[PDB]
RNA sequence: CGCGGCACAUCCACCUUGUGGUGGGUGUGGGUAGGGGAGCGUCCCUCAUUCAGCGAAGCCACCGGGUGACCGGUGGUGGA
RNA sequence: AUGCCGUGGUGUAAAGCGUGGCAGUGAGACGGCGGGGGAUAAGCUCCGUACGUCGAAAGGGAAACAGCCCAGAUCGCCGGC
RNA sequence: UAGACGGUGAGAGCCCGGUACGCGAAAACCCGGCACCUGCCUAGUAUCAAUUCCCGAGUAGCAGCGGGCCCGUGGAAUCCGCUGUGAAUCCGCCGGGACCACCCGGUAAGCCUAAAUACUCCUCGAUGACCGAUAGCGGAUUAGUACCGUGAGGGAAUGGUGAAAAGUACCCCGGGAGGGGAGUGAAAGAGUACCUGAAACCGUGUGCCUACAAUCCGUCAGAGCCUCCUGGGUGGUGAUGGCGUGCCUUUUGAAGAAUGAGCCUGCGAGUCAGGGACAUGUCGCAAGGUUAACCCGUGUGGGGUAGCCGCAGCGAAAGCGAGUCUGAAUAGGGCGACCCACACGCGCAUACGCGCGUGUGAAUAGUGGCGUGUUCUGGACCCGAA
């Protein structure tokens, strides 16, 4: 029972070429070429789906510090405020309504601003 | 166990008691799987071969000098990496037959035989054609008669001539002698059907 | 082919109703005049294989 | 109706073989072998121990020899005889090989281990002393 | 930590209470050499069954699918 | 001082032990602590250390940066600490 | 009695060659018979008695040196070679593992001898869980050819149109090659560069991006264009932001400026044998299990008990034996036996139990088969020296 390889063999070498189209010289055209590149690939997107959670929080906190400071509180001290005023909206939607409701944004600074202790420095 | 034997072109006349401790015999899988895979192992013949690396013809120099041509070295022109080389670790000639225990073999044909028997698959007659010219079609209507179903065994004496050319020739019909029986061809039928005289030389030799 | 057995071994090993594997044991063929007798009695007799020497014993036994 | 197709091993009667070198996901590239030495490529002798002088050469031969001219004896004991032949009776060396308590065509000699309650007349070769004392006192004879 | 999916080990309760399934716990699941377990794909044979010149194989493209090896559907090409 | 041996309680699933099958390994590295050699040099060398990490460990920190610090990646999330 | 197989324009028992089956040989060769022929016998037999003679020579034996047997010279028997010495003819001589005695066996130094055994250049007939053009023979093809070597030697590569050549008349461009149109064909998406026609590789057209940017070439985030469908979703592209040190081998440690890899396609490495060995999974039978050769069967089936393992061990051994060895030991130690779960049955404990017996384990306890891992001897996972 002498078998062919081929039929078999082929069906990796279609799949890692149809997964690196798009990658440019012998990385989309050569199998062995494509398969290192795969590796790296699917390394780089398991990393960044991980990272990508610390990117994404990242740009909520620059956009939410940049809505509070327009509304003249720190990040710092907006995240104590909301804290102390039991406000668990998290930092996607309170970045989301900085930029779609600024004025809730205001209010909810506010509110922040309210649930400061008055001396924000002294212990407690 | 009772089995009625019929004749051809005519009327049952008389019948045949089917012992239980041989053809009541619990079926085994295991067993006739065990049995049926030696078998087919025992047929295959097994006439196999490829040519290693020393068969192979030429291949006795080095085909060059170890060091300086910047090639990789190579011993061979008939090493298994050259295209032509030898076959490393390829078919030789085997013989595949196993060696099962004698009492397996038996076990093995008495639950097959009374799997057929106890969902009545299992017929007596007493000739396949009436007289001495062997007619095929007329041991063909008759097995038709006594089954309407593709795969039968027929089992006769070695001293009946016209039945077994008169069945030879028609597909799904399998001949064994009696003393022939065997798990894998009585497990093929899907009927199986005994002379007379054949079924009584089994159950004699098997007491 | 069928397995030989090793010669040495089978000369030096064997085996009790149990299968346990004795021997016996070194330091008993000479210089014995300074050996106590205390000494050459604890060497005196067959012991039981040591317990990883058994395998290689068994197979060169085998 | 139990055909071909019906057919199947017992469970766990017919386990995988192991291919070996077949890529990372199984034993792979050094096909469990790991190695850059001698077992990498080559067997080691059960024989070798790396150069001390071995198990098989460290310890003295056993002592003594084997007699050319020892006579085997095939062993029954009176408490299996007892157990075949529970009526007692007469007892002769091709009766017990039948009965399947000693090897055919060997000098068979009796034992006295178990009890003895048949009155049993036993023709072997060369009984054991507490053989003949529990054969004669259950009320039987031993006689070569 | 939260929410959802998977797996392994083990425990407790129902179902032919161990071939074991179901539900729920608890713990665990980085990994080289290496051990153990379970599978994918190719070819050949047997048995059964089912497709195929109203178009098999192979190949190509697209759309889908599985925890993985991989799989399926549709169309094109093709000719057993 | 630790460490070690025993013992009695308490706690702790994947402890331990025996005996089989199959191994690989037997080139280690650095860091902490105790020492030898060295010139109380070496990214030196040689030991000790129920010491660690790397090896075989990704992630975060240390600009970069096996061996340091934090922390051990079953998968997913555009949630939180 | 034919459904073997192959061919025939696609899977044919009934179309063809055939097949089952039945016939068939001038002659040659082979085989056998009858003759003819050749050779042997037609004269011995029995008994008595053991007086005489006969049995195969430079041989045996012996010594030396070697060889060969399990025997590697050992106390070296048997057998063989050479050297020396060198017998005897049965009231002899040789062997029975130094040797001697006894006893047993046999007749060396002459020859011939069928069958069972080995093999296949070659001839028929079949077959294949064998290969299918880098395979299978080196050789489907000019094949031991071409080619290489002075020579001995070494030694390739190259198969497929179509069912049928119907192999493209004729016309046009072109010197031709090649092509276009016509035509043949089911198909020219079969055109003697020809079945299918993958990849590398090379163009052409086209959508997006790209000439201020430092890029293991991707990944995540992400605008904008383009496309195709219902602002939305596909598919293509990807301005821009972050992260990000190839793969393999081998290393304490490599992105490493250590190794290997130009690319693609094809090929290229734990295999097989054995009643081998160990261990396990599984199945059969079970105090038994199993056959080997071989025999008989169209087969894989049926016989086949020789043997093997289990059945008792201890001891150097004689031997003894559930014991045995050491030992002076009714001392101690070593090794070995007290074999399993469920049940009944007894000689009986009030009904509940020591022992002993049936049984039921159809893993009991072994044994045999089969699978797997390891191992042994083989090239033994593959390749590689000088
Ligand atoms: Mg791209
Ligand atoms: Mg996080
Ligand atoms: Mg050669
Ligand atoms: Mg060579
Ligand atoms: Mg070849
Ligand atoms: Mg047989
Ligand atoms: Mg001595
Ligand atoms: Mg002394
Ligand atoms: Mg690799
Ligand atoms: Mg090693
Ligand atoms: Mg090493
Ligand atoms: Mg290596
Ligand atoms: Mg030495
Ligand atoms: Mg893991
Ligand atoms: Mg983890
Ligand atoms: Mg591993
Ligand atoms: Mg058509
Ligand atoms: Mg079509
Ligand atoms: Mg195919
Ligand atoms: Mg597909
Ligand atoms: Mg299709
Ligand atoms: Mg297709
Ligand atoms: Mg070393
Ligand atoms: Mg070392
Ligand atoms: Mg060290
Ligand atoms: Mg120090
Ligand atoms: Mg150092
Ligand atoms: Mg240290
Ligand atoms: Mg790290
Ligand atoms: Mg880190
Ligand atoms: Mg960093
Ligand atoms: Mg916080
Ligand atoms: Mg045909
Ligand atoms: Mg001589
Ligand atoms: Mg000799
Ligand atoms: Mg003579
Ligand atoms: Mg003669
Ligand atoms: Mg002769
Ligand atoms: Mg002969
Ligand atoms: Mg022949
Ligand atoms: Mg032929
Ligand atoms: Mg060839
Ligand atoms: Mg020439
Ligand atoms: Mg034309
Ligand atoms: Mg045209
Ligand atoms: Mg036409
Ligand atoms: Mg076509
Ligand atoms: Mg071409
Ligand atoms: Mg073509
Ligand atoms: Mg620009
Ligand atoms: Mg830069
Ligand atoms: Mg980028
Ligand atoms: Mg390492
Ligand atoms: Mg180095
Ligand atoms: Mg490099
Ligand atoms: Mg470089
Ligand atoms: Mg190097
Ligand atoms: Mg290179
Ligand atoms: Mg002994
Ligand atoms: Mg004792
Ligand atoms: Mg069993
Ligand atoms: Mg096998
Ligand atoms: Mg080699």
């Amino acid at each position: 029972a002498r078998v062919k390889r081929a039929v078999n063999a082929h069906k990796k070498r279609r799949s890692i070429l149809k997964a690196s189209r798009g990658y440019r010289g012998q990385r989309s055209r050569l199998y062995r070429k494509a398969k290192e590149q795969q590796l790296h690939s699917l390394n780089y997107a398991y990393r960044d789906r991980r990272a990508r959670k610390g990117e994404f929080r990242k740009l909520w906190i620059a956009r939410i510090n940049a809505a509070a400071r327009l509304n003249d509180i720190t990040y710092n001290r907006l995240i104590q405020g909301l804290k102390a005023a039991g406000v668990e909206v998290d930092r996607k939607n309170l970045a989301d309504i900085a930029i779609s409701d600024p004025a809730a944004f205001t209010a909810l600074v506010d509110v922040a601003r309210a649930a400061l202790p008055e001396d924000v420095n002294a212990p407690s | 166990l009772k089995i009625d034997v019929k004749t051809p072109a005519g009327k049952v006349d008389g019948a045949i008691e089917l012992p239980a401790e041989l053809f009541d015999v619990p079926a085994n899988i295991a067993l006739m799987h065990q049995v049926v895979t030696a078998q087919r192992a025992a047929a295959r013949q097994g006439t196999h071969s490829t040519k290693t690396r020393g068969e192979v013809s030429g291949g006795g120099r080095k085909p060059y000098r170890q060091k300086g041509t910047g090639r990789a070295r190579q011993g061979s022109t008939r090493a298994p990496q050259f295209t032509g080389g030898g076959v490393v670790h390829g078919p030789k000639p085997r013989d595949y037959s196993q060696r099962t225990p004698k009492k397996m073999i038996a076990a093995a044909l008495r639950g097959a035989l009374s799997d057929r028997a106890r969902n009545g698959r299992i017929h007596a007659i007493t000739e396949l054609v009436e007289g001495q010219n062997p007619s095929t079609k007329s041991a063909r209507a008759f097995l038709a008669s006594l089954t309407e179903r593709k795969q039968v065994l027929v089992v006769i004496g070695r001293s009946d001539e016209a039945g077994a050319k008169s069945v030879r020739n028609l597909p799904g019909v399998h001949i064994l002698a009696p003393d022939q029986l065997n798990t894998y061809d009585v497990l093929r039928a899907d009927d199986v059907v005994f002379s007379v005289e054949a079924l009584n030389a089994y159950i004699a030799a098997n007491t | 082919p069928k397995a030989k057995t090793h010669s040495g071994a089978s000369k030096r090993f064997r085996r009790t109703g149990t299968g346990k594997i004795v021997r016996q044991k070194a330091n008993r063929r000479h210089l014995l005049e300074h050996k106590p007798s205390t000494r050459t009695r604890r060497l005196d007799g067959r012991t039981v294989v040591a317990a990883n020497d058994t395998k290689r014993v068994t197979s060169l036994l085998n | 109706t139990l055909k071909l197709h019906d057919l199947r091993p017992a469970r766990g009667s017919k386990t995988a073989r192991t291919r070996v070198g077949r890529g990372d996901g199984s034993k792979g590239k050094t096909a469990g072998r790991g190695t850059k030495g001698t077992r990498a490529r080559k067997q080691v002798p059960v024989t070798f121990e790396g150069g001390q002088m071995p198990i098989h050469m460290r310890l003295p031969k056993l002592k003594g020899f084997r007699n050319r001219f020892r006579t085997e004896y095939e062993i029954v004991n009176v408490g299996d005889i007892n157990r075949l032949f529970p009526q007692g009776g007469a007892v002769g060396v091709d009766d017990l090989v039948a009965k399947g308590a000693v090897r055919k065509n060997a000098l068979v000699k009796v034992l006295g281990d178990g009890k003895l309650t048949a009155k049993v007349d036993v023709s072997a070769h060369k009984f054991s002393g507490s053989a003949r004392a529990k054969i004669t006192a259950a009320g039987g004879s031993a006689t070569e």
